[PDB]
């Protein structure tokens, strides 16, 4: 199925996923598409930050669901 | 004077020059000046529009002060507009601020470019004003706030053009190939980063010449390293070279009127965990206007059961009439709509700040066409901010006005809760942009007022001119004064309840200030709030908060981007539990020999500057003063010594000598060194295949011919001469004046420039992965420190924001000359200043919003919330616009001997300065742990592998003395606490991760 990942810079990534796929997995697909190491990828969906150990269906991600790639910003 | 860079500096890196030129010509009208209106107004005036006009003939009442930071108790009875105008007028001398007295007229109204309707304007009147604006071509924005709820609505007219949807630097990349069918392959490994439907122009594509026209091409993405642009057969055949540059193209968009949007709304969500609420609140907010009409302009009363039921009926009727709005079969969310009724009179600083920051940015978008407008409706709520009913019961008695500036806050939270806020003891670390916004929120909260509470703010920085633009508690006359002191003063002016209640300190927070910020200091506090602008200091504080077990409020911004984070003792991960992406490392060889971006030549210019005027002087003064400097160097070797002999036999005697030096350096770095590189790797050399060596990232450079009339050649010599003068303490001829061209020219015109002789044996490396990266001659040709007693070189301390010191002048010129070498577009001094000085773009707009979200998280701390799902980490980009939240991550849990513990927050506590042998035994007779290793900081105190010599000398010692011994010189002095780290084997003999130790002295 298709999911969408939106970056803070406003770039949209399509991903090809299974409901069973890990978060570790989704992240390496990001690394393939975008180059960002999994280490620096912070994913959020429906109010929750997606943690490595778990899978997609855990967080109730569906087809056409949108994730967001986020960041801490220094300076204020 | 098109755009004062010393004022709009940081903001200028967020918005363009062009967009600020467009803002500089817009007139804004804000309707209503309660909390929400004055926030928007503050942020818009600071940004610098053509003019700000303000409409609020309503008389100032006590309760308005709940979020209106520009009103005082004295102003009561006066017109809100009249009283705010003067205060707003003080924010930005460039922006006139007027009061409008009535609204019946058209000739005034039609002169404004943007009109903002605020919480004081009814929905009926909103529909009418929007109608006039829409049909007039006047941009319209409205926003209202009601307790923990809010909305914004944007109508930018039938025709609006976005010039740049994101504010992101255009993508760029090197071309390896373009095939006849228009497929562009990237240079091995380089990502294009493009997206389908982006547009791109081309440079330096040898073979398809008219392709380099400036003509744009629609991009179809094939993979990370390749994209298609359609057939190029008709331009010719690709040969070599090539640079793509993304170009943002105008997009015309169309907005609907408020009247239309009311029955068919288009949403942008504030919180994806809460998407089903938008439709609900859209109906809700319409209902509380139907309520007002029915009850003579009055909102539902606070926590009133009857009025809530009425509101639920109004929303229900809406959904019966339009089943589409909630959705077929979808029920009315009665507990949500109830809450909207309960809180309709509430006026919450956190919510106002959020809507003010974000509405203000929409205003700026509407003036410039820069960034993507909010497409029409957004709803927000922060219901998780409500305290637990069992401890702070919310009812009609609890929640009633008591004749106080806080009673629209009491309206939501109850007196007892509001009182507990007043009694908080907090630490604010930093008093910049977030600091000022924070203190401001706190003033309105009444936070730290009341006998048991208080505020401590520290910041060692003084107020700089470039800061006024986003640090709105400071005035041009305050520059040079201390940030925290001025901010405390300014905030007590807003709310006198904080007199004698804010302790404004001027100290940094790190290893060196632990005496002033001792255990007694930290233990006292309820929570800590970061208002910092670098990571090291954020990390230091995060460490202290976990040691002392205090909640920490974190937030940061970069341009339109912002984030918020909560750290809760024994509950969450801390700041440090997580790392952000590092600064992208530039390959040494790319800097050294093969630049191809202006970032490359700046970095090179910046280290050159540090070489010339910092490390040279330091090394010489170290050589001259210290006895054994030379040998220590032996034990980064050859260059060190050369810096000390050039620097000592090349001494200038006057400014003339400094001009010569700089002009000769010009010939070294931009002519001779380039010619050596070309000697090393001739222009025509071919690697594998038949591919040129000079292709891809390797641009073949061309040596410079000095030309005084060239801006970069000239300024390299000027800046260079003056800085060398400065090292050697020589009166510059520019020191008094503008650089005299005819002077520099006469000197240079009379110099022998020695010609280039290539070195046949010196090899320059190509990759970092490549081998390889006369001595005594350099040594005893150093002329004995005795020949130069009492002589010093004066080292330069890079100061980026002082335009008269030649620093940026030098870096800009030096970078641009090397850029000329390698055919890179030269940069202006403001762009160099940004990159070399690592300046972070900032705007008041994102700062208010981010501070707002922090304060909504603050309420949760006051209720000592235990449930992690109540807390919200915030992520924001106002350019898009985007808002997102994530529940914080739980602290990692460990286990030893079937005993669970928190890996961040758990510790073993130990009373008195225990002997080392007692420590080990205590850990065996109480915890089933044998100590493998014991350490205090980076010092090793005990280890099971130690000999019986060291064992029995140390086993008997108290921790104090044990640290005296291991540390060549140590005696604590004022310390009452010691952290010790431990390695232990468990009850079964295997090695285990284990909490740290705290020794209480
Ligand atoms: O009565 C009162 C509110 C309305 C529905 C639930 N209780």
């Amino acid at each position: 199925m298709q999911i969408f990942v939106k970056t803070l810079t406003g770039k949209t990534i399509t991903l090809e996923v299974e409901s069973s796929d890990t978060i570790d997995n989704v992240k390496s697909k990001i690394q393939d598409k975008e180059g960002i190491p999994p280490d620096q990828q912070r994913l959020i969906f429906a109010g929750k930050q997606l943690e490595d150990g778990r899978t997609l269906s855990d967080y109730n991600i569906q087809k056409e669901s949108t994730l967001h790639l986020v960041l801490r910003l220094r300076g204020g | 004077g098109e755009i004062d860079e010393s004022l709009y500096s940081r903001q200028l890196y967020v918005l363009g020059k062009e967009a600020m030129l467009k803002m500089q010509t817009s007139n804004v009208l804000i309707l209503g000046l309660k909390g929400l209106g004055v926030e928007i107004a503050k942020n818009v005036v600071l940004a610098g529009v053509k003019s700000m006009t303000v409409f609020d003939p309503e008389p100032v009442q006590l309760a308005d002060l709940s979020t209106q930071f520009f009103l005082t108790e004295k102003d009561i009875g006066q017109k809100r507009g009249d009283v705010t105008r003067a205060k707003l007028a003080e924010l930005n001398a460039y922006v006139p601020v007027n009061v409008l007295d009535s609204l019946d007229d058209v000739t005034q109204l039609s002169q404004f470019q943007v009109v903002v309707a605020t919480d004081t304007v009814s929905l009926e009147d909103k529909v009418k004003i929007n109608e006039f604006c829409h049909s007039s071509g006047i941009r319209f924005i409205s926003s209202e706030t009601r307790g923990l709820f809010g909305n914004t609505f944007v109508d930018l007219g039938d025709e609006f053009t976005v010039l740049d949807p994101t504010g992101e630097e255009p993508r760029t990349g090197m071309v390896s190939d373009i095939e006849p069918d228009g497929t562009v392959t990237m240079l091995d490994d380089n990502r294009h980063g493009l997206e389908d439907g982006n547009f791109v122009r081309f440079s330096e594509v040898e073979g398809l010449d008219k392709l380099n026209d400036g003509t744009l091409f629609k991009v179809e993405v094939l993979g990370p390293f390749a994209f298609r642009i359609g057939s190029v057969k008709e331009y010719g055949e690709y040969k070599k070279g090539g640079i793509f540059t993304e170009v943002k193209v105008p997009r015309k968009i169309s907005f609907k009127s408020l009247k239309q949007q009311l029955s068919n709304p288009e949403f942008v969500f504030s919180d994806f965990a809460k998407f089903d609420r938008a439709a609900q609140l859209h109906l809700g907010f319409q209902a509380l206007h139907q309520f007002a009409v029915r009850h003579n302009g009055e909102l539902p009363r606070t926590m009133n059961d009857e009025d809530a039921n009425e509101l639920i009926k109004l929303v229900t009727d809406l959904s019966v009439q339009q089943p589409e709005v909630l959705g077929e079969g979808v029920d009315v969310n009665e507990d949500l709509i109830k809450e909207l009724s309960y809180q309709a009179r509430g006026d919450i600083p956190g919510v106002v700040a959020f809507f003010g920051g974000l509405v203000a940015q929409e205003v700026l978008k509407a003036c410039s066409g820069k960034f993507t407008p909010l497409k029409q409706f957004m709803y927000f709520d922060s219901l998780e901010s409500l305290p637990d009913p069992k401890n702070f019961p919310r009812n009609e008695k609890t929640t009633q006005p008591v004749n106080s500036r806080y009673d629209n806050q009491i309206a939501v939270f109850g007196l007892d809760f509001q009182k507990k806020i007043a009694n908080s003891k907090v630490f604010l670390v930093g008093s910049g942009a977030i600091g000022c916004e924070m203190l401001k929120n706190w003033a309105l909260l009444g936070l730290g007022s009341g006998s048991d509470g208080y505020i401590v703010v520290t910041d060692n920085d003084s107020i700089e001119k470039s800061n006024l633009n986003r640090q709105f508690l400071f005035r041009p006359k305050d520059v040079g004064k201390n940030k925290s002191e001025v901010a405390a003063e300014a905030v007590c002016a807003m709310n006198p309840d904080l007199k004698g209640k804010i302790n404004a300190k001027i100290d940094k927070v790190g290893p060196e200030t632990e005496e002033i910020f001792n255990d007694s200091f930290w233990e006292s506090l309820d929570f800590v709030t970061n208002a910092l602008d670098n990571v090291d200091a954020r990390t230091y504080v995060d460490r202290r908060c976990v040691f002392y077990r205090k909640p920490l409020l974190e937030s940061g911004t970069l341009g339109t981007k912002g984030n918020t984070q909560v750290i809760i003792p024994r509950l969450t991960e801390s700041y440090s539990s997580s790392r952000d992406p590092p600064e992208k490392s530039i390959p040494l060889c790319t800097l050294r020999s093969f630049p191809n971006k202006i970032d490359h030549t700046i970095a090179w210019a910046k280290s050159l500057f540090q070489g010339y005027f910092t490390d040279s002087a330091e090394n010489v003064n170290m050589y001259l003063t210290q006895p054994n400097f030379v040998e220590q160097t032996l034990k980064d070797v050859k260059g060190v010594l050369e810096s000390i002999s050039d620097s000592l036999s090349s001494k200038p005697h006057n400014f003339e000598d400094c001009i010569k030096w700089a002009r000769l350096e010009f010939e070294k770095k931009f002519n001779h060194d380039i010619k050596q590189l070309l000697f090393n790797f001739p222009k025509d050399a071919k690697t594998s295949n038949g591919e040129p060596f000079w292709s891809g990232a390797k641009r073949a450079p061309t040596p410079l011919e000095f030309d005084i009339y060239n801006n970069d050649h000239f300024h390299f010599v000027v800046a260079g001469a003056s800085l060398r003068a400065y090292n050697y303490g020589i009166k510059s001829d520019d020191s008094n004046s503008k650089p005299n061209v005819d002077e520099y020219k006469s000197v240079i015109d009379h110099m022998i420039i020695p010609e280039f002789t290539p070195n046949a044996n010196l090899k320059i490396q190509v990759n970092d992965d490549d081998p390889d990266p006369e001595i005594d001659q350099l040594v005893s040709s150093l002329p004995d420190p005795s020949t130069l007693a009492g002589f010093k070189l004066e080292p330069v301390d890079f100061e980026k924001d002082d335009d008269t010191n030649h620093h940026i002048e030098f870096i800009t010129a030096c970078s641009n000359c090397r850029a000329q070498n390698y055919f890179i577009e030269t940069a202006d001094r403001q762009k160099t200043k940004f990159i070399a000085g690592r300046i972070i773009p900032a705007i008041a707009t994102t700062t208010s919003l981010v501070t707002g979200l922090v304060n909504l998280e603050l309420y949760k701390l006051i209720d000592n919330k235990t449930d992690i799902e109540q807390y919200k980490n915030g992520f924001v980009n106002l350019a898009l616009p985007f808002f997102g939240f994530s529940e914080p991550i739980a602290s990692p849990k460990g286990e030893y001997n079937n005993k669970k513990y928190d890996k961040i927050w758990d510790r073993f506590d130990i009373k008195g300065d225990i002997k080392l042998s007692d420590l080990i035994e205590h850990f065996e007779k109480d915890e089933g742990l044998e100590i493998t290793m014991l350490s205090y900081g980076v010092s090793l105190l005990y280890a099971s592998f130690f000999p019986p010599k060291k064992l029995k000398e140390r086993l008997n010692l108290p921790i104090t003395q044990l640290v005296k011994l291991v540390t060549k010189k140590d005696i604590p002095a004022h310390v009452s606490t010691m952290i010790l780290e431990i390695c232990a084997d468990d009850k079964e003999g295997e090695d285990v991760e284990v909490p740290f130790i705290t020794i209480h002295l």
